């Protein structure tokens, strides 16, 4: 039998089969009331959507059960009763939630085995590493996660609420200052798509600002549904500058390179050498072109010069979640670490707390 | 050889215990 791989995303589903190079089923975690992901967009007008996944977190039950369902039966076309399944879960996932998942797996779904895994912690085993810092962001929160011989080290774990429909809205905001306008749920999907194909993060933003004067060199223009034309600008690196500058929108965090720097000065003295040569960036909020360039910058400006610094930032790190994942459930030494329904039966929940580790 | 490396990297994983006892684990 094979194995298959779950990553419930705030924004995104990426499910499929262990040993498989990719998800073959990413679609949007929504539900509409029924309809689940690509289902329940077409049926926009008539169903009423919702996210089950709040900044990482499981928050509706009901709508997660749907979406669970909808992965095994419609999109992977299985019978979950066949197949070991190994989720994800955001750092820093309360333990009541960690129990209801596994409760569900095995009593709604009849999995003959499973395992919860930390999104960030399967990001570094893609990369070949068991010790690192992950910078993981994708639609709902941005973690820096530092892990160490597989162990998240939760004293030192950065949570940000700010990621990427964040900076979609972001995106909006100025768009309308440059006389547009991008307000409903609709538009906002569009100004995803230009966030997507357009922005990218400066190397130095103060001269790429000045850049923007000197000419227009740095415009792109971008055709909407409606046929219209519009122009963006600045605004391609603006957006997601607000990821090193959070006062953009508001926020009175600092940027993802302090915080991962604040992260790795959390940590043991003798761990933090190891923790800034490997720096691995995953998730959709970290494809911007530019973006490991300019936090190799930042990081070396706040680290000692006695500090070799190295950001892993492959080609395919939006999915790095779940091919760290695929490659793990694929292991013939990781086949002793699932939860069993034999031992679930006879521990209940709780077993997850010793198990999923 | 990620599958084989990673394996062997988890193969001597240690306890939360003992990253504890070391300092390096703790909680939040
Ligand atoms: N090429 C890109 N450039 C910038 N942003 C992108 C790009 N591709 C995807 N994104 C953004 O990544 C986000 C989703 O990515 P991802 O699937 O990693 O999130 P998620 O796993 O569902 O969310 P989370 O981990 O926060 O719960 C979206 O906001 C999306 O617009
Ligand atoms: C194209 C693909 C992108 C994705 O990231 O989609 C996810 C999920 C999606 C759910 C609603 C949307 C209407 C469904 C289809 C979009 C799915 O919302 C997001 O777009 C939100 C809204 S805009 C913001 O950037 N993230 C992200
Ligand atoms: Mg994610």
């Amino acid at each position: 039998t094979t194995a298959l791989v779950c990553d419930n995303g705030s924004g995104l589903v990426k499910a499929g089969f262990a040993g498989d190079d990719a998800p073959r089923a990413v679609f949007p975690s929504i539900v509409g009331r029924s309809y689940v992901g690509d289902e329940a967009q077409s049926k926009r007008g008539i169903l009423t959507l919702k996210y089950p996944i709040e900044h990482g977190i499981i928050t509706n039950w009901d709508d997660m059960e749907k979406i669970w369902h909808h992965t095994f039966y419609n999109e992977l076309r299985v019978a979950p009763e066949e197949h070991p399944t190994l989720l994800t879960e955001a750092p820093l996932n309360p333990k009541a939630n960690r129990e209801k998942m596994t409760q569900i797996m095995f009593e709604t779904f009849n999995v003959p085995a499973m395992y919860v895994a930390i999104q960030a912690v399967l990001s570094l085993y893609a990369s070949g590493r068991t010790t690192g810092i992950v910078l993981d962001s994708g639609d709902g929160v941005t973690h820096n996660v530092p892990i160490y011989e597989g162990y998240a080290l939760p004293h030192a774990i950065m949570r940000l609420d700010l990621a990427g429909r964040d900076l979609t809205d972001y995106l909006m905001k100025i768009l309308t200052e440059r006389g547009y306008s991008f307000v409903t749920t609709a538009e906002r999907e569009i100004v995803r798509d230009i966030k997507e194909k357009l922005c990218y993060v400066a190397l130095d933003f103060e001269n790429e600002m000045a850049t923007a004067a000197s000419s227009s060199s740095l415009e792109k223009s971008y055709e909407l549904p409606d046929g219209q034309v519009i122009t963006i600008g600045n605004e391609r690196f603006r957006c997601p500058e607000t990821l090193f500058q959070p006062s953009f929108i508001g926020m009175e965090s600092a940027g993802i390179h302090e915080t991962t720097y604040n992260s790795i000065m959390k940590c043991d003295i003798d761990i933090r050498k190891d923790l800034y040569a490997n720096n691995v960036m995953s998730g959709g909020t970290t494809m911007y072109p530019g973006i490991a360039d300019r936090m190799q910058k930042e990081i070396t400006a706040l680290a000692p010069s006695t500090m070799k610094i190295k950001i892993i930032a492959p080609p395919e790190r939006k999915y790095s979640v779940w091919i760290g994942g695929s490659i793990l459930a694929s292991l013939s030494t990781f086949q002793q670490m699932w939860i069993t329904k034999q031992e679930y039966d006879e521990a209940g929940p709780s077993i997850v707390h010793r198990k999923c580790f | 050889q990620i599958g084989t490396k990673l394996t062997r990297r988890l193969s001597q994983r240690p306890t939360a215990e003992e990253l504890e006892q070391r300092n390096i684990l703790k909680p939040r």
